[PDB]
């Protein structure tokens, strides 16, 4: 369910990801492996690297769910990027693809894409996966790219909301970006900004979450956020307890990350991230491992800055 | 009921569909290798196969000594256009990839995949009266392409049941409505909107084009449900405009619907109830906003029995 | 299920409504009667008429549903109105009411209110009701007030969306208005404007529908509408077929009224009004009855104008 | 575990709760009709009943010759305030409508309905360490009302676990944290935010006030779900601020939660799992935005066993 | 002098009007009947209803006056209206009509036309008439169309101003309109707007009166108005006593309607409406009858709105 | 009926008008050289003569032991103003040029030319009920001048039957209306418009001022006819505003009218019908637009018999 390694390049990294998803001893032994329903290379690469497209099916822990995910590799040599795009869906039909175009429109209730930024070189990598959600982290020198997707844990019975799919990536997948981007929009899971985290509503409509407001973003998402890092809504000062959080006598407190929406129509709590928490920076940093109740947690930081409010831990199991 | 086949040339399609019609009791007043004058209890139709296209016309009576486009009450001379042209369906030289044919005693529907991703519909029948008392109701529709290589669904193009087109010579479909506004019974109203003629008809033909004139257009756009991935059938209501610019709802297209094909592949079925549906794209598969080079995601649905 | 009459005043009108809902022979014989879970008069009337508050429970046709509705009478003599307010909900708890205030906040996922405008005088009235939806129409001289609420008919199985509750009234219930109002906002069911029709989303969030845009209204509802009368979105001209619709050789065509939402997240068709259709004006008008397939339909028009696009028929069964 | 009763005067409440504590093994070092010095394995507490209010203080040792507010390590002298006042819970003269008492070996919770719609909490116990190694953790909370007739929850008011108040004389709750920043072990940190003192503590006490300082506030606002009318329990995390303005999470309130009471009536239970919850309003039932005259819709939830 | 009835259609309504004007027992007994000087049907109806043209002569109460009036019926089936046009004049000559054209140009000092809006169907109707003025009211469902014409009562001897002819209609007769018009211009006698009331000046020049200003209207009429409803000229607030008028202990006060002109050249009071007054709305409405000093008065309201300032009573005698 | 005289001091006017009233059967409950308490079948009035002004008040009962402003149901204490002042008519020290008095069994009207071009009205009576059933109707009006030398008809000034004034101490006229909106019968409503009091009254008093609130104002402006130089009488309708801001027409001023004096000199009569009219200016003769220094051209018309 966990792999730490170094991939020689982005293509080999994706190969290792799929080999992990299909042949990890835990996955095969428990029968939780994913199914590749689609794999193709449609475009004719010009001054660009080959484009891989994959669509996989996950059954969930109980074997009664239906999860559909899609991955893509897209690169350009002149601008020197080898981006990896991700998306989620509920149904798939290769016959639905219009002539030319792309296949990601064939997904029923298709969601927009997210991505992670890499290039063709040896890169240290960290994969986590469980029958309901996958997490990817990559160490690019002193920067850490991170993304993933899967089901959140709502507080209500699955019988009426069987499909709590969330997707999160470091930056929006609607534009091509170079991983040397230093803009504040290039950030991590714990703090989405400008279309960096989407969640599917029980009504079937995808809603975007952002921890901070933005004029370029649409008005509707301003009301829905991740509260833990979004304490600024209620506090009347820039500096709050959350940015000044620090360990307690060597014990690092793990704080769950929470989805919340505060609309005019009504309120609703949606759930928590499974295996992701907030943690402080001082005296610590990425690659650290902390053990709580016999369960280990790894540390990571966002590309823009490594400050207190931009540092999250992921459960490794 | 539902037939599939192949044809290297339009003449082969023609021969096969006449064979099917005759096997089903359809009455052919006159037949040839290339020209047909046929009829049923509802109306009379005439077809001719060109080198790369089909010419269709409606009829009200028969005369063996008259040409294919000179029958009594033919639409060529009894229509508001000054050009006086019959119905045209512009096909290709072949070979045709396949053809799918729906045959009944009251109507005949055809969808021909001429090439990979290239489809042409050809529709004939009579609208379901639904208890409305009117004479006529026979509709004949073909498919027209403006110019290959450029915007294929350009503004000047015309399509079956279309509600918006720019053309002075030919029409893509036509509907009979007798005695409208006190005129002579023979009246073959075309689907036109910009000629400002006192009497005309309009339909949802183009689907969800930016300038399509029909109030049910939004249903086609909304024909797909994101929450449950469910798709529904939208009746294809036709409208008629008379002398006083006062419209009259005339009916719906039998066993036919239009939908959005965003989450469906060509031929993918979705059984809604005890009746089964076959969905196929109009012209070709493209993207949501490609109204120039393809037919976007409009899909025609037929009830298969 | 249907009653045509003349109520001596608004209080007697409400009394007749409740007597109809509990003692109509069809309702009692089929066991479809509603339950009054609450009835009260909290306020101390000053220069105002007595205020009645009622909350009733409907079980639906199958006896397995749970529908909660609330009605109120509110009047002022100085301004001379005897308004009737309406609201819908899913749960009710008299203990949840805070000190003072009002009880309509006790409803779980409470929706804002709608209303109908009347006064203390003999008024001709038309009630329609079925185990899932109720419709009220009142003839005030040459004007016709109309409102109602109940379940729409979605095209999907009830198993996942058991609760398609819609409420519609002639004008928004957040302000007090005098029935002599001639503003364009005072209108009917077939054409909501400025918070005159709400529908509950499967996600549990109430969405408002309006056939025409409005700056004072919130931006979100601009995207969701009733398409039949909202043909202006796609047409490139003011005059369209819908406003020029007219009967066909004496046959009046009934056109179903449709909910639709076109959001950026995704599209969804919601359903139809059960027993409400659009019909033309020329050569016809309100109080007309038209028979289709042995089923009768009554005609009505909106207070603002009686033009073609403001004239709807209701099924009488 | 869960007791209910009535009392015409505070002295009656006092007698009954001591009887309950003694029946449960609680050790009372000294008892009287109006003054208590008691302790358990966790800490030492002292209470005194006034004419219309309760005075509470923490303790670290016992001396029978010292007054109620003069015990060793008492919070009066060992706190950062210059005023040096003990904990106060301002009650009324009675008769009290009812009282609801939760008793355990580690903590004692009380909620007294003094009059129709008027409720006062009184909380004592020790925070669940959750494996965190720290000495102290004993918390004592009372309820204070600013002025009757005017804005009852005004800015100057203080509440249990409050995160925002303006007052120079008295505090509404206080928490022990020993040896913070190298100081002497006896340290009784109050819940204050505006004094800018180097060491202090903060909590979600006020609920969802406009100027409440806690990052979990939004959870309380979101504690209710509109889609399914479901309500959840939010842990009441407490925060501590030290000399270098570097915060440290200290723990959560045992068997206690806060929620929104928009769709619930007082006392309405909602069993989440195998454990059962009792919810009651803080001060009085009002509307969503009545933060001046009442306690809005904040509801305190206790796990009933 | 008064008739209440229901005409099967517009043609029958006009027939009943003329039969009333010539054969009412009061009119014939007192010798006050009008003379039909002209009756014709010139046009060749196409997709339109037959056009009747009538010109009648009234002698006045004293038998020494000369009043000339003209009525017309004009309808179109495609647009579905059966309008009735009205005009007034002093002289008539069938030989003066130019080839083709129309006859209403033959009137000496011809005035523009007004009208009332009806259609071919049973319609309840109310006619009032006296040797000097006629009033027509029609109940179209919940709307009330009203018009008329005759002599006003100036405060000066008739010897120098023998000819105080006024004409009033619900809407201007220079355009064809459909009675379902909901625009604010469709209104009643008590409040003319956009050429809905003309009065002949003693100089022989027709002047138009409007209670509210209008850019499309000519500048000259802005200065002359009906003061009672035109209180806004002097008041410095939108809400005034006139819109808040209400009955007094069950007694409904009748307020006379007044012509006034305030020109730069000079001022002049012209007179009052004979048998028309303003009355309030609250607790009352159209079809009501109120008795003052043994004389009855009927109530009516304007098509646009039935608010306080749009509600007038007509004397029935 | 119509009397004329002269007076060097207000006391002389007072003596003469009491002599006239007594000669006509008016009942004076108490009389003095300077103070009057009198009544008729309609109402009770009290007057007092100051050095240079008259103080007037209405009454509902009599008590000889009470001061002039302390009678039962006096307007001083039973009015919506906080100031609680009685009616005032501000005169000069004399000598008065002349006085014109109209006397009847139901009302008393006075117009005093104090100096060349300076006139003061003083009005008492009861409104003609015109069949309307209401108790009260007694009206008392005086004249107030803001400041000599400056704008005499300034905004702060108040006049008989006035519809617009700014003043917190005194009123220029007042009208009885009993039992309005369920209040105690004794109610003495003043002519005020800006106090926003729930109950009040309004009249055409100021004539055709820019901010006069009455719908008949235009009639006064139009009271003159240029074509024939004819003048008409406009009834002086009074309006009442109640608790719900719903107005009620109450009546008209008996034998009184207002007109424009553009083409008339003071005292110039115009017999309209069998009844004869006497017209006099309100304060002084000026120009059309002199609303600051004089009373423009407003003229009061009385029916002389």
């Amino acid at each position: 369910a966990t792999e730490f390694g170094t991939a020689v390049n982005h293509a080999d990294l994706v190969e290792r990801l799929v080999q992990f998803l299909t042949a990890s001893p835990d996955l095969v032994a428990a029968g939780q492996a994913y199914e590749k329903v689609f794999d193709n290379t449609i475009p004719a690469s010009g001054t660009a690297i080959a484009v891989r497209q994959v669509t996989l099916r996950a059954p969930g822990l109980g074997g009664t769910d239906a999860i559909y995910m899609g991955i893509q590799s897209y690169g350009d040599t002149a601008l020197d990027y080898y981006n990896l795009r991700l998306m989620g869906g509920t149904a798939f039909n290769p016959g639905a693809i219009p002539p030319g175009g792309d296949y990601w429109t064939a997904f029923a209730n298709y969601s927009p894409r997210v991505q992670l930024l890499a290039w063709n070189q040896p890169m240290p990598y960290w994969f986590f996966a469980n029958g309901r959600r996958f997490w990817i982290v990559v160490k690019v020198s002193t920067i850490y790219e991170s993304a993933g997707a899967g089901f959140i844990l709502p507080p209500c019975p699955p019988s009426q909301y069987p499909y709590p799919l969330a997707v999160v990536g470091s930056y929006r997948g609607d534009v091509a970006t170079r991983w040397s981007d230093v803009s504040d929009r290039h950030r991590g899971i714990s703090s989405p900004y400008e279309r960096s985290c989407y969640l599917r509503d029980p009504a079937g409509r995808w809603l975007g979450f952002t921890v901070d407001g933005g004029a370029a973003n649409e008005s509707d998402y301003n009301n829905r956020t991740l509260l833990p890092l979004g304490c600024g809504r209620y506090a009347g000062s820039s500096d709050t307890v959350v940015k000044q959080l620090r360990d307690s006598f060597g014990k690092f407190p793990l704080k769950a990350l929470q989805f919340v929406t505060r609309e005019t129509e009504g309120r609703r709590y949606l759930g928590d991230f499974d295996g992701a928490f907030y943690v402080p920076t001082l005296n610590s940093g990425a690659e650290d491992v902390i053990v709580e109740d016999g369960v280990d947690h790894v540390v990571f930081q966002t590309a823009w800055r490594s400050g207190n409010p931009w540092l999250y831990a992921i459960r490794k199991d | 009921a539902y037939f599939t086949g192949t044809a290297n040339n339009p003449a082969d399609l023609l021969a096969k569909v006449r064979v099917h019609a005759e096997s089903l009791g359809w009455v052919t007043d006159r037949a040839s290798a290339s020209e047909w004058l046929c009829h049923n209890a509802d109306g009379y139709w005439s077809f001719n196969a060109g080198a790369n296209q089909f010419q269709m016309a409606g009829n009200t009576g028969f005369d063996n000594s008259l040409a294919w486009n000179a029958q009594p009450g033919n639409s060529v001379q009894n229509n508001p256009y000054s050009s006086k042209g019959p119905t045209v369906a512009q096909l290709s030289g072949g070979p045709f990839t396949r053809y799918h044919l729906f045959a009944t005693a009251a109507y005949l529907h055809l969808h021909v995949e001429i090439a990979a991703g290239q489809f042409r519909p050809v529709m004939i029948g009579s609208l379901n009266k639904r208890g409305v008392g009117y004479t006529g109701g026979q509709y004949v529709c073909g498919s027209f392409i403006y110019t290959p290589g450029q915007a294929l669904t350009n503004n000047w193009s015309s399509h079956p049941f279309d509600g918006y087109h720019i053309q002075y010579s030919n029409s893509s479909c036509m509907l009979r409505l007798d005695g409208l506004d006190g005129g002579p019974s023979p009246e073959w109203l075309p689907f036109d909107y910009t000629t400002n003629v006192p009497r005309r008809v309009v339909g949802p033909g183009r689907g969800n084009y930016s300038s399509q004139y029909h109030p049910d257009v939004g249903l086609i756009d909304a024909s797909a449900n994101e929450l449950n991935s469910s798709t529904t059938t939208v009746p294809c209501a036709i409208y008629a405009f008379g002398a006083q610019q006062r419209s009259r709802y005339v009916g719906e297209v039998p066993d036919f619907g239009i939908c959005n094909m965003a989450f469906l592949a060509p031929g993918d079925p979705l059984v809604v109830g005890s009746d089964t549906w076959r969905v196929y794209p109009l012209l070709q598969r493209g993207t949501a906003t490609d109204f120039d080079s393809t037919s976007a995601w409009v899909g025609y649905c037929f009830r298969v029995v």
